[PDB]
């Protein structure tokens, strides 16, 4: 029925532009900020990865979307910012802006986490309120043109259990039933999937020094963005931070709804990440006791300061060897390596994020009233007996130590 | 009323209707002053079953049982048609950019699309708004609003997410259980689409909406029905993913104020006159009337005592807080409780200069923010904000809760509870 496929691609294209389509939220849904897809995060960079081996240069989007390959994986970190990107492709259809696009009669855009059954039942539920004049299983009989002409966006793939719609697992593992496009969004965690399809596989990097610029002056009032503006131009620390999305919207989100300009000091900036970071994930969480959830995030402390005094930021899945690992990967403590060039290891956020937890797991050995913690925290200080070196590889661990407790600095002025 | 013939052009007179008498000598001789009289000296199934249902809305709305609107709580008598000449202050605010614009209703009936939402404090004003709109269109006396064939203000205050448009409407508005049916409305809404419009009033959650409502929000791109939902700043965290722009009830308005009691008064002059010298000289007390509801206060006391040549400036919140009792009323564990809640964080607040509070400041006080009642009193912000804040109505207002807080510790009987009030004395 073409009057049907027509309607379809008409309420699609409608779709998604509507702003239940565009109302992103880039800290959670419990923190009630709103960015609007359209004027937010635009343009990402991509890379094309082979065998882990980078190999190449920069893909943007319109040219990744004309050098289109079979089943194609897009993958992340440990999760970073969100999977605005396939939304970004559907929206660009939707408005035919691009011509890259052109080509294509329809795209569907799915969430893998929330979806179950099967293929229509999911397209019904989830995106579309399709009739019974589609849904009639001969759909798809006359859909089959669609070699060339539909696209399908999948998100959330680590997020999703084979087991819950075998239908959707038949197809990405086959794809040779409809032969379309299809492109995956995944973590670091399913190279183990990646690895066995031979995909293209699209890498997504960091930000520029103007999309971060961009989403400052867009979403926040003219004399907080000019005072942060300014203070990212003094210290260079942040301008390799706001490189990584969850420390461009957390930077500027602590100034929401304020009337004047506060440099805060780059401790507090840590701190809120850091409660943030294991909070959004505290319902999750609850497959670990509290009792021992504290013991994990309390040994990736111990591990981070071990490490600044080793001098390693690297630290294998023996050296972590915590049994609550999925804790700490959960939480997001820790990016998981399965890379070739990456055995079984974990990375931190960023080196200076590592300097903080250690920071933080000193201060707190410090300030404890149980003897043995106070004396763990003094045999850390130490070690620290050499000016060329604490003007050097401690100096930052140190300003962390202090920014975080007033009877943290009392031990090291001290000790100084 | 029985036989009350009002004039549009200077309020409610000619009780009792003089019998036999001739109404353009009768209004001359009673108010020789009226611009009005001075001029004159000088001087197919669904589309049949649509239109049914059109003539009875409009019934409902110009009946004069939805006109006067119990503004200001006067009476069921005493017309109050000519009160109906104020507005509120609107602005729209959009939920991503940090932009702000003062609007005025011509500009807000124009741009009536697919979802949109009307926020305010408690008492704000945004349920004789909706009532006025269904009114205007009703009417058919003001173009811009005559393209919608059917209006329909319902109170979702009690409905079971369950029942279906038809079970609803012939509820709230029309008389007998009759007229439609569940799938004569559900063919009428698919076919005029954007020219069918829901004023939906007492929103609190979407769970708790019938599903057949639900459905025109969640998807509204399958119908595009108007929706138009009046909520309070306290919640308005559930819909916001569905909206581009809110609009914003703002202050009400000194000069409305002067109107109202004027209109409604003058027979005492010389307190009027009083009232706005008051206000003239201490110009940050005009942030008491923020609320109509504290009109209503003024109003509510005024008319007890009307010869009483004399203003008393807290008669306001003495009334306010009186009138309070006669909402949703508990007054044994909840009413009490929540005032005295209260009063012990503006009291604290009020001795730190603080006017604001988070959380924990608010939690220390036992106070719920989720009760009813503390939102008469106080309001909640969950606006673009890493974490949530609430404010006092009117900062004139914590102070009187403080005050009445402080008199409570003084004279309560207990010493755990009474010393406390010397130490906050004492500051
Ligand atoms: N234009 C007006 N002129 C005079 N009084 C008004 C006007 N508009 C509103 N009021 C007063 O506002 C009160 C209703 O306030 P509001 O519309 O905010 O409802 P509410 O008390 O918040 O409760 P709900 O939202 O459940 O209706 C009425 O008692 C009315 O007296
Ligand atoms: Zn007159």
């Amino acid at each position: 029925s073409e009057g049907d496929l027509d309607d379809l691609a008409q309420d699609l294209k409608d779709l998604y532009h509507t702003p239940s389509f565009l109302n992103f939220y880039p800290l959670g849904e419990d923190i009630d900020i709103i960015f609007n897809l359209k004027s937010t995060f635009t343009e990402p960079v991509l890379w094309r990865k082979d065998q882990h081996h980078h190999r190449v240069e920069q893909l943007t989007l319109n040219g990744l979307l004309q050098a289109l390959q079979s089943p194609c994986i897009i993958e992340g970190e440990s999760g970073k910012g969100k999977s605005t990107l396939l939304q970004r492709i559907a929206m660009l259809w939707g408005s035919g802006k691009c011509k890259a696009l052109t080509k294509f009669k329809f795209v569907f855009f799915l969430r893998l986490s929330r979806a179950q059954g099967g293929l229509f039942e999911t397209l019904c539920d989830q995106l579309l309120d399709i009739p019974g004049t589609i849904r009639k299983q001969t759909f798809m009989a006359m859909l089959l043109k669609l070699r060339q002409r539909v696209l399908f966006l999948l998100d959330g793939y680590n997020e999703f259990k084979p087991q819950n719609c075998p239908e959707i697992e038949a197809l990405i593992k086959e794809n040779h039933r409809f032969k379309n496009m299809v492109i995956v969004t995944t973590t670091t965690e399913c190279l183990r999937h990646i690895a066995q399809f031979g995909a293209l596989t699209a890498e997504v990097g960091d930000m520029t020094e103007d999309s971060a610029q961009a989403l400052i002056r867009e979403v926040l009032i003219k004399e907080l963005a000019e005072g942060l503006l300014l203070q990212i131009q003094k210290s260079r620390c942040l301008r390799n931070l706001m490189k990584t999305p969850l420390f461009v919207v957390i930077t500027c989100a602590i100034q929401m709804g304020e009337s004047e300009f506060h440099s805060h000091t780059q401790t507090t900036l840590f701190h809120t990440f850091y409660d943030l970071l294991i909070q959004k994930n505290k319902h999750k969480h609850k497959g670990v006791a509290a009792s021992d959830f504290i013991r994990s995030l309390d040994h990736c402390g111990d591990l981070a300061l071990e490490g600044v005094f080793s001098h390693k930021f690297d630290f294998e899945l023996q050296d972590v060897s915590s049994v609550n690992e999925d804790v700490l990967l959960t939480t997001g403590l820790l990016c998981k390596y399965t890379a070739q060039r990456f055995k079984p290891k974990y990375k931190f956020f960023h080196k200076s994020f590592q300097e903080y937890t250690a920071g933080r797991r000193l201060s707190s050995l410090l300030t404890s009233h149980e003897p043995e913690e106070v004396t763990k925290g003094n045999g850390y200080l130490q070690k620290m007996v050499s000016i060329s070196d604490i003007t050097s590889t401690y100096s930052s661990l140190l300003r962390y130590t202090c920014g975080s407790s007033v009877e943290a600095t009392r031990a090291v002025m001290k000790h100084l | 009323i029985k036989d009350i013939v009002q004039c549009f052009s200077c309020g409610g007179c000619l009780e009792k209707w003089q019998e036999g008498d001739d109404p353009l000598d009768d209004h001359t001789r009673c108010f020789p002053n009226c611009p009005f009289l001075q001029n004159m000296k000088s001087s197919a199934q669904w589309f049949q079953e649509a239109k049914n249902l059109n003539e009875q809305l409009r019934a409902a709305y110009t009946s004069a049982s939805f006109r006067h609107m119990s503004l200001l709580d006067i009476s069921s008598d005493l017309a109050t048609d000519h009160l109906l000449g104020c507005d509120l202050s609107i602005a729209s605010k959009h939920i991503s950019k940090p932009v702000q614009e003062p609007l005025v209703l011509p500009e807000v009936f124009g741009n009536l699309n697919s979802v949109m939402c009307v926020e305010g404090e408690a008492g704000s004003g945004k349920t004789v708004l909706l009532k006025k709109i269904a009114f205007l269109w009703a009417s058919g006396c003001c173009p811009l609003l005559n393209r919608f064939q059917l209006v329909f203000y319902l109170s979702l205050s009690s409905t079971r997410p369950d029942e279906g448009l038809a079970s609803i409407i012939c509820d709230q508005l029309l008389e007998k259980e009759g007229s439609v049916t569940e799938m004569c409305v559900r063919n009428i809404i698919q076919q005029l689409k954007n020219q069918v419009l829901f004023l939906l009033d007492d929103y609190k959650e979407i769970c708790s909406i019938p599903q057949v409502i639900g459905k025109l929000i969640q998807k509204n791109h399958l119908s595009r029905t108007c929706l138009l939902i009046a909520v309070r700043t306290n919640r308005a965290r559930d819909i916001r993913r569905y909206l581009e722009t809110i609009l914003e009830i703002k202050a009400f308005p000194f000069y409305n104020t002067v109107c109202i009691l004027r209109k409604l008064f003058s027979h005492n002059m010389t307190r009027l006159r009083k009232f706005m010298v008051y206000f003239g000289k201490n110009q940050s007390l005009q942030k008491i009337q923020k609320t109509p509801l504290f009109v209503a206060a003024i109003c509510a006391h005024w008319f007890q005592y009307p010869f009483d040549p004399s203003f008393d400036d807290v008669a306001v919140f003495k009334s306010y807080m009186e009138r309070l009792s006669l909402r949703n009323k508990a007054t044994a564990e909840i009413l009490k409780a929540t005032v005295s809640s209260c009063g012990e964080l503006a009291l604290k607040g009020f001795f730190s200069c603080c006017f604001e509070f988070n959380d924990d400041d608010l939690a220390e006080a036992g106070v719920d923010e989720d009760e009813d009642l503390t939102m008469c009193l106080m309001s909640k912000f969950t606006a673009q904000r890493l974490r949530p804040f609430y404010r006092f109505l009117s900062p004139a207002f914590q102070e009187f809760l403080a005050g009445m807080r402080l008199i409570e510790l003084l004279d309560s009987d207990r010493q755990e509870h009474q010393d406390l009030g010397l130490y906050h004395l004492k500051q």
